[PDB]
């Protein structure tokens, strides 16, 4: 099997490397640092206008001012 | 529509034209539609021979629809009778022998005669008894 | 439906997006989102015949929301008032129409 | 507008160029000058089985930023490969071969 | 066909259906009808004869046009309520249009001329598919859409394809023609009830379903597409002349059989429902299917028709047996009136 | 809108005259049967679009997606008829009477 | 002033497409050690002037052509279109700014190929009509090869338009992230210009194709929109893999940039005219079906990981 | 104008009335192409730049080029003068003017007013389509599954049709 | 006649400032006036209406004015400069006037004592408490029907049996 | 090199929109005041 690859490599050169990227991107996101990141970097971004929930005084998180130090703070996506 | 409809309300035997005139349309509408199904299928040969049989066939279910108005709305006048079947009867009866003569033959003026009153008939007896046709679902 | 697989494997692949009331991407409710619910949490556990006329008020309302007609006609009307007025002169163009008026931010 | 006034235009420059093209100038038998190409045909409902494919991939520009990205990535990934397997089955069909 | 390929398309002409009953959402409905329609198309086409080609040339266009006009019901609705999918303030016409479109691809009434003929040019085989496993889709739609359609389209449908299926039938001399009329026919009440009682179609349905797959697997069995053909079954194989018998005259209504319990109860849920008028010429008229039934009975069983020479020679060699399902199906079929109070 | 939408449904029954009155040719025919799923696509595409119902975005494609491989069969059948004849007439397809 | 644009947007391509056809005449000869045209002006630079002012005099013949509704409609169509593509080019600042710009680019150059069908069906012939079959496939089979290309890449600067090509640019060449793409999208525009290595319509050594009928006019717009959009197709090479500087300020150099690497890659083609055998048209497509669009759909997979691994996902906008 | 959207709606009919009348089959594949550029400008009128060159690009030059494509191959063999079509064609121009006429009288109507783009947030992003064509793979991923089996088991339909 | 507020009653000094400025000036309007504006927000997605929560649109139009007059005593002429550049661009980016940026905000971290956002700061909902009474019955919806009512009970076999026709069952 | 910098127009984008976000209460504001202003400045045309 080893050595049919080497024919497959010298006449043939195209299908071998479209089906070993066509897999290399299929395990690039599963074994990645970074993955995780892509839905999140990605959920980070507030399109739309972030609604103010009411004060009851029972939410201690919910940072009150945009610069309290609660909340979600991204020292992440900075040096991501 | 509330014009066919009409037919209905005026008690039978009373104003007969008006009921000749809406069953001479209702068959001649039929007739219509009837031909146009006998040209779209089993097509002529050329363009006047379809619209002739459309016309035979207008004119004979015309025909058919007169009389049987004619003759249920003076077999009641004469008789005297507004509600009975045999009005209608002789009305359905009459209609087929038309339906007959359009055809040339004795003999469907006899079926005609038979199945057809029968069947007119069956509508007085249906006005009288309130039989309802296509109904909705009231299960 | 006929034959009800998705409730049972409890997947909703057919579910999600059938009214103008759904999930809308990114949020975005739709023209009469206020409505259909308003219709639809009122027809929820009575039955379609009973949905039909006892909940008509919510239809007759989101019937009017979307094909938004009623409001045509309204407008429509008006508008040939304005025209009949405005050849003999009865109306005048509105300040509105003359423009300026202050057109504030 | 701007673009309908550049198309428009485009348009009128075309027109111009044969109008005077027949006119500039102003018998001899002079103006005197088949079978089916069945791989043809195949090639062009294997070119519309491809661009609805392409249709369907367009998305991806504003999918890769959904918050499901594991989810896009999943379903883009199959598209791609169902409809190359199905290229494959051409190939060995031998229907691409000309 | 490579395997694969015959895999691929079966799953489609199956998965079509399914996705059509399983949906709600009308799109993913008309999708269902959609690939049913895709799959078939090349089955019918297999021996690729003449008559084939015209077959699944007919097939199509009918079936594409009314796959249109439903997506149409579907579009026209999105925009009067923004569902997809139908409610009760539906407008009339909206309904209508599914009515008749949806009684197209399954050939009722003054649409049921489609069928006879496919059902002539393609094989026995795909012709059970084609009128047996291609009726539960658009009839699924319907039964889901019933509270809201109407009754008096349904009606006219249903008696004309009623006389329509009888009248055709009984001038047929073609096997195949002869079932194609038939399900118009029995297709016509199924449609009848529906208004009325949506769970009768499903037993008038599977019936026709438990009736029609064995008779068709006893035409194929000596793939016999003549009654001339059927007739000298009495040579090639003479056991299936006792059950083709019962199936046929089961397939109309004679009251012994288990045949009889759908238009039975068909007509008892109708005259619940008033249609007294309607029921009656149905039943009448329903008479007639069974005279060209008893004719077919006549050639194949009460009376024997010659035979050739030849046919002693197919008798030596072993006969290829009829698959098991024949049999579960023909008594299934022929006799479970006994018990008709559970079926219902 | 609701007179535009007027339009492309009149559009839509035009083209259903017309392939509901054949002629020749059967690729007209199939012509046409294209000319109603751009009415319908076209139909679809608006009233998603000032109902703002971007949910339903979805649908308007998926229904070109599945019109063209139906309309990929019906080239297929006519290219066979056109093999078995060689004139695709819709005159030719009555061997089944 | 916008109509001062398109006066100075469709006056400066039609007067260089024409000295496109001197240049085309030139570079070829020295490669074949004979000097180009030298004579009817100091070094040629006026001899497009003579053949423009020439063929639109020479007897438009309508040549007992099926319908002219087609033939004088093919010709236009295609030099309509190939001057509406520099619409939303995107220069530093483009004639108009299209969001769904590289689609619009995209689409228009699809329409092309019915002038491909309609010039060869109208025109009577069995050249015409071969030609124009087997021409388009090549054509539409091209499309397919560069749709992926272009929606790969975009991946990659992350929307549809142009303008944002420049930014995503301000750093760095996307040549070099995608090479593989770029080699395609090459032989995806040097042979969807029904050009080059790849003439295989206008076969003239085979097939005498679709313009073969065509003459003074009609030919030149056809042939006007063949060099006006082998302008284009290398101008969208020095936006989508050769990203020259763009400053708030000096918003020249971009153009001056563009300039220097658009005449290449227009003087990359004229290196291919006088060098490649013409592909035959069976391998024209195996190229494409067989070696090419594998590559490019693998590469396009490639393509929508690595923004999520590299959590490289550009920004919308 | 205001009538930016009627008036094109009358030219998508005028292409139907043209495809109606059956022309010959690539003369009136012209006049799809027509409609399909006139249907094209009409979402885009809405805002749909994406669902709109979408068709541009597919129905376009997609189905409807190898459509004709075909009528070449076959189909084509161009044996009624479409010019007598022309001549209905035109009856019809004025003819649908009739139908419009009665309600043109009876009257929405006067153009068209605001009867498009009826609700934009004057403010707000990630409002455009192609945000909505993508939940094929957030929300909306089985209209994606089904669409690949038609395509693909559309391969393995066509050349089993063919063969 | 609905109710809609006379136009007298809808006057209020207004910003009256281009886009540019107001994008120049965001992150620290975002700072500062939060209070007067988040309020104004949770009226307008509890209370669904523009003719109720005009009392603190009205605050809104004020701080945002304050703001910028401190701005125009404090700090005004470099920050002339900021925006100046910004306008420049087609989509005013902050991407080129960074150098602009740095000279206007030391100049504000040292007058005014204002600090510029970290990168996040902006996009996490902070709560904010307001006195508005809770709009209930919002979209003031009609009382709903009630349920159909429920059968109830344990099932027994059937009466009688299937009461078919003649099927003793 | 792409990956390190198309990761930055990310965190220029959320710069970038989070300025939008501090300033949708003045123009929502605004605009409520101004179709607030417009319909009852148009019920009067109507009505005046
Ligand atoms: C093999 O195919 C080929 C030919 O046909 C056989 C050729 O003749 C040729 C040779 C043709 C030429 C030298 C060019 C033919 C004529 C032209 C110059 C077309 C350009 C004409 C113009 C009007 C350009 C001027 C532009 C304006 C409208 C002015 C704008 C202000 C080549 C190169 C070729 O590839
Ligand atoms: C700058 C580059 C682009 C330039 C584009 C424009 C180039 C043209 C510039 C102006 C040229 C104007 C004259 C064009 C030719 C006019 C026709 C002509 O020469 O005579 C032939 C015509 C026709 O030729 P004929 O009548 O001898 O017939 C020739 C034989 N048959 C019939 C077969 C064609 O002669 C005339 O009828 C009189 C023409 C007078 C034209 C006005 C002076
Ligand atoms: C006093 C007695 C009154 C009797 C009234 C009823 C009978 C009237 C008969 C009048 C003459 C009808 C006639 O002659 O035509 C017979 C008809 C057509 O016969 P055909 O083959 O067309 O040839 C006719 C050529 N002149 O052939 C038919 O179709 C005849 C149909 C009507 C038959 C009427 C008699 C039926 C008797 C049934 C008895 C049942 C016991
Ligand atoms: C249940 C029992 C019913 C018993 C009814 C008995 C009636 C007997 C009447 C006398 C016999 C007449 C007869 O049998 O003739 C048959 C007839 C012969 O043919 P002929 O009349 O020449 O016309 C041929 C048309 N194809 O063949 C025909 O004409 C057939 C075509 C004519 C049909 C006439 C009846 C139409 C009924 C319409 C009813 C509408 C409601
Ligand atoms: C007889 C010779 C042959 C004749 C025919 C020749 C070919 C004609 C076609 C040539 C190629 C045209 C290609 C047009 C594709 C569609 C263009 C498009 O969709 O973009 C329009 C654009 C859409 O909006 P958006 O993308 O958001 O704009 C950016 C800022 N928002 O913004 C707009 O909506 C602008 C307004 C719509 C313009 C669309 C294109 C109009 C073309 C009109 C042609 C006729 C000119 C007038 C007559
Ligand atoms: C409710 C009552 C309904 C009616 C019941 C009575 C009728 C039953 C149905 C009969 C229908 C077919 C009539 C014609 C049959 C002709 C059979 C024939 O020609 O003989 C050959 C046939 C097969 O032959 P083979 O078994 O292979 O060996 C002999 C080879 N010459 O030989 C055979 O087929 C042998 C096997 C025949 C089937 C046996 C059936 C026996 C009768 C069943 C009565 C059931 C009564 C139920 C009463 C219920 C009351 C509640
Ligand atoms: C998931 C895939 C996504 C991308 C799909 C791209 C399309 C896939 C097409 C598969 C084709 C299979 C096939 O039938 O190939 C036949 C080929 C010979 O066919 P042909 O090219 O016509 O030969 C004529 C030469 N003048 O003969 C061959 O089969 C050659 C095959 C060579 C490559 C086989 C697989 C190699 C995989 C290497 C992986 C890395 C190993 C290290
Ligand atoms: C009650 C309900 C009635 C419903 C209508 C019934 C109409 C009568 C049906 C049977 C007519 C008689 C059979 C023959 C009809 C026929 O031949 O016309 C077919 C028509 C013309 O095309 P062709 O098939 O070539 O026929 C030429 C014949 N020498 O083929 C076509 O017309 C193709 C479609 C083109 C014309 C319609 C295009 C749409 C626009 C229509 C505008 C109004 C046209 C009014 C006529």
């Amino acid at each position: 099997i080893s050595a049919f690859l080497k024919n497959a490599w010298a006449k043939e050169p195209v299908l071998v490397v479209s089906f070993s990227v066509w897999g290399l991107a299929i395990i690039m996101p599963m074994i990645s640092p970074y993955t995780k990141y892509a839905s999140m970097i990605n959920k980070a971004t507030p399109y739309n206008y972030p609604v103010p929930v009411r004060d009851d005084g029972n939410m201690p998180d919910v940072p009150s001012h945009p610069q309290d130090p609660l909340g979600p703070s991204l020292d992440w996506l900075k040096n991501l | 529509k509330r014009f066919f409809e009409s037919y209905h309300e005026v008690p039978d035997g009373t104003q007969c034209h008006r009921k000749t005139y809406i069953t001479t349309a209702l068959g001649g509408i039929c007739g219509i539609i009837g031909s146009a199904y006998s040209v779209s299928l089993n097509p002529a040969d050329s363009t006047l021979e379809a619209v002739a049989r459309v016309g035979r066939y207008t004119f004979t279910a015309a025909a058919i629809g007169a009389m049987f108005g004619l003759t249920t709305c003076v077999s009641a006048q004469v008789r005297e009778k507004p509600d009975d079947p045999l009005n209608y009867f002789i009305g359905g009866c009459a209609g087929g022998l038309t339906l007959g003569a359009r055809t040339h033959s004795y003999g469907t003026a006899a079926m005609g005669c038979v199945y057809m009153g029968t069947a007119a008939a069956l509508f007085k007896i249906g006005k009288l008894e309130g039989w309802e046709l296509f109904p909705t679902p009231k299960v | 439906p006929f034959l009800d697989i998705q409730k049972k494997l409890g997947i909703s692949l057919d579910r999600h997006f059938m009214f103008l009331s759904a999930e809308q991407p990114y949020k975005n409710a739709a023209r009469c989102h206020a409505f259909e619910k308003e219709w639809i949490e009122c027809a929820h556990g009575i039955g379609g015949t009973r949905a039909k006329k006892e909940c008509k008020i919510e239809f007759d309302d989101f019937e009017e929301c979307l094909l938004r007609y009623k409001t045509m006609r309204r407008m429509h009307d008006i508008k040939k008032q304005r025209e009949k007025l405005m050849k003999e002169g009865k109306y005048t163009p509105p300040p509105h129409h003359s423009g300026r008026e202050e057109p504030r931010p | 507008m701007n673009l309908y006034t550049v198309i428009f235009i485009n348009i009128l420059l075309s027109l111009t160029l044969i109008l005077v093209a027949f006119w500039l100038p102003q018998y001899s038998e002079k103006a005197n000058p088949l079978p089916f190409s069945m791989k043809f045909f195949l090639v062009a409902i294997t070119f519309l089985l491809f661009d609805l494919e392409i249709a369907l991939l367009l998305p991806l520009p504003w999918a890769i930023q959904t918050i499901k990205t594991s989810t896009m990535m999943i379903m883009a990934f199959i598209l791609v490969t169902i409809l190359s397997l199905g290229l494959a089955y051409e190939w060995t069909q031998k229907g691409l071969e000309w | 066909m490579n395997p694969i390929t015959l895999a691929i398309i079966y799953f489609t002409i199956f998965l079509g259906p399914v996705i059509t009953m399983s949906s709600t959402n009308l799109m993913l409905m008309w999708v269902g009808l959609e690939f049913s329609l895709l799959a078939i198309i090349p089955m019918l086409i297999n021996k690729k004869n003449p008559r084939s080609t015209e077959a699944a040339t007919k097939y199509f266009v009918t079936q594409a046009t009314a796959s249109m006009i439903i997506l149409l019901a579907i579009v026209l609705n999105y925009k009067q309520l923004g569902t997809w999918m139908f409610q009760q303030q539906t407008n009339g016409l909206i309904l209508n249009m599914t009515l008749m479109a949806l009684s197209m691809k399954l050939g009722l009434a003054p649409f049921h001329f489609w069928l006879p003929e496919v059902t002539q040019g393609i094989p026995l085989h795909m012709g059970l598919i084609l009128l047996t496993w291609q009726k539960i889709a658009p009839l699924s739609i319907l039964i889901q859409i019933y509270p809201l359609l109407n009754s008096t389209i349904i009606l006219m449908l249903a008696i004309t394809s009623i006389f329509m299926g009888a009248w055709g039938g009984l001038n047929q001399t073609q096997m195949r023609k002869i079932m194609a009329y038939s399900s118009i026919a029995h297709m016509g009440w199924m449609l009848a009830i529906l208004p009325y009682n949506p769970s009768l179609t499903l037993l008038n349905l599977m019936i026709y379903i438990i009736l029609t797959a064995p008779m068709f697997m006893a035409l194929m069995l000596n793939n016999s597409m003549t009654i001339n053909s059927i007739s000298l079954l009495w040579n090639k194989t003479p056991a299936m002349l006792t059950m083709i018998s019962l199936m046929l005259l089961s397939l109309g209504g004679l009251p012994p059989l288990t045949g009889f319990l759908p238009k039975w109860i068909i007509i008892t849920e109708l005259m619940k429902n008033n249609c007294l008028i309607m029921a009656t010429l149905m039943a009448m008229m329903a008479l007639l299917n069974l005279f060209f039934y008893t004719r077919l009975i006549y050639s194949t069983s009460l009376t024997m028709f010659p035979t050739n020479n030849n046919s002693k020679m197919m008798t030596h060699q072993t006969k290829t047996k009829p698959n098991l399902m024949f049999s579960t199906l023909a008594i299934m079929s022929t006799m479970t009136l006994p018990l008709a109070p559970q079926l219902i | 809108m609701p007179s535009t939408f007027f339009n492309l449904t009149m559009a839509f029954s035009l083209s259903l005259l017309g392939t509901l009155m054949f002629r020749s040719h059967l690729m007209s025919t199939l012509l046409c049967l294209e000319g109603m799923v751009l009415s319908l696509f076209i139909m679809t595409s608006v009233t998603s679009l000032n109902s703002n119902s971007m949910s339903s975005m979805p649908i308007p494609i998926t229904i070109l997606v599945f019109a063209a491989c139906e309309a990929a069969v019906g080239l297929a059948l006519l290219v066979k008829v056109s093999n078995t004849y060689g004139t695709d007439y819709v005159q030719n397809l009555n061997l089944l009477q | 002033m916008f109509f001062i644009n398109i006066l100075t947007l469709l006056v400066p391509i039609l007067i260089a497409m024409a000295f496109l056809t001197l240049v085309e005449r030139k570079i070829l000869g020295y490669m074949q050690l004979r000097k180009g045209p030298n004579i009817v002006g100091p070094y040629g630079i006026l001899q497009p002037f003579a053949d423009a002012m020439k063929l639109f005099m020479k007897e438009p013949m309508r040549p007992l052509t099926t319908s002219m509704s087609l033939f004088i409609i093919a010709p236009t169509l295609s030099l309509t279109l190939a001057l509406s593509l520099w619409v939303p080019l995107p220069m530093p600042h483009p004639l108009i700014n299209l969001n769904l710009g590289i689609l619009f680019i995209l689409a228009t150059s699809s329409l092309s190929v019915y002038s491909i069908l309609w010039s060869g069906w109208a025109s009577n012939s069995k050249y015409s009509l071969f030609g124009a079959l087997r021409a388009v496939a090549q054509t539409i089979s091209y499309e397919v090869t560069m749709a992926i290309i272009l929606l790969s890449v975009l991946l990659m600067n992350g929307s549809y338009s142009l303008q944002t090509l420049i930014t995503t640019q301000e750093h760095m060449w996307l040549l070099l992230p995608a090479w593989p793409m770029a080699m395609m999208w090459f032989i995806s525009t040097l042979a969807e210009t029904n050009r080059a290595p790849f003439d295989l319509t206008e076969g003239e050594s085979e097939l005498v194709g679709f313009n073969v009928e065509y003459a003074a006019g009609p030919f030149a717009l056809f042939f006007m929109a063949e060099y006006t959009n082998i302008i284009l197709m290398n101008a969208l090479t020095t936006i989508i893999f050769l990203g020259p500087l763009y400053y708030i300020n000096l918003p020249e150099l971009y153009s001056t940039n563009f300039m220097m690497e658009a005449l290449l890659l227009s003087s990359t083609f004229l290196w291919i005219r006088a060098s490649y055998p013409r592909f035959r048209y069976d391998q024209l497509m195996h190229l494409l079906w067989k070696n090419f669009l594998p590559l490019t759909l693998a590469l396009c997979m490639w393509h929508i990981s690595l923004p999520i691994f590299t959590a490289g996902v550009p920004p919308y906008m | 104008m205001n009538n930016y959207i009627f008036v094109l709606s009358s030219l998508f009919l005028v292409g139907c009335l043209g495809l109606a009348l059956k022309p010959s089959p690539i003369y009136g594949g012209l006049g799809l192409i027509v409609s399909g550029f006139v249907g094209c400008l009409m979402v885009l009128g809405f805002g749909g730049s994406f669902l709109g060159l979408m068709v541009f690009l597919i129905y376009l030059g997609g189905m409807l080029v190898v459509f004709g494509y075909t009528t070449a191959m076959a189909t084509e063999e161009y044996p009624g003068s479409n010019w007598l079509i022309l001549g209905f064609l035109v009856l019809g121009v004025i003819m649908e003017v009739f139908l419009i006429c009665v309600l043109n009288y009876y009257d929405l109507g006067d153009g068209l007013g605001d009867w498009l783009m009826y609700e934009v947030d004057d403010v707000g992003v990630m409002l455009e389509g192609g945000i909505g064509v993508a939940a094929m793979y957030s929300c909306a991923t089985w209209m994606m599954v089904v669409a690949g089996w038609s395509l693909f088991a559309g391969i393995f339909i066509i050349i089993e049709i063919t063969r | 006649i609905v109710e809609l507020p006379t136009l007298e009653e809808l006057k209020v000094e207004e910003v009256k400032v281009s886009s540019a400025v107001l994008k120049a000036a965001a992150h620290h309007y975002g700072a500062q006036c939060d209070k007067t504006n988040k309020e104004f927000m949770l009226c307008r997605w509890e209370e669904k209406d523009p003719r109720r929560c005009l009392k603190e649109g009205k605050l809104v139009n004020g701080c945002a004015l304050n703001f910028f007059r401190q701005i125009k005593s404090h700090c005004a002429e470099p920050f002339t400069e900021y925006w100046t550049c910004l306008d420049y661009s087609n989509m005013q980016l902050f991407r080129h006037c960074r150098q602009q940026q740095a000279k206007f905000d030391q100049c504000v971290l040292d007058k005014l004592g204002w600090v510029r956002p970290d990168l996040g700061q902006l996009s996490k909902v902070t709560k904010v408490k307001t006195d508005r009474p809770l709009p209930e019955n919002p979209y003031h919806s009609r009382a709903r029907p009630e349920p159909n009512p429920v059968i109830e009970g344990d099932l027994k076999p059937a009466k009688h049996g299937t009461r078919f026709f003649f099927w003793t069952v | 090199r792409m990956m390190r910098w198309n990761q930055e127009r990310r965190r220029l984008l959320i710069e970038d929109l989070e300025a939008r976000i501090a300033l949708m209460p003045l123009f929502q504001a605004e605009k409520d005041r101004r179709t607030l202003q417009i319909l009852r400045e148009n019920l009067e045309e109507e009505a005046i």
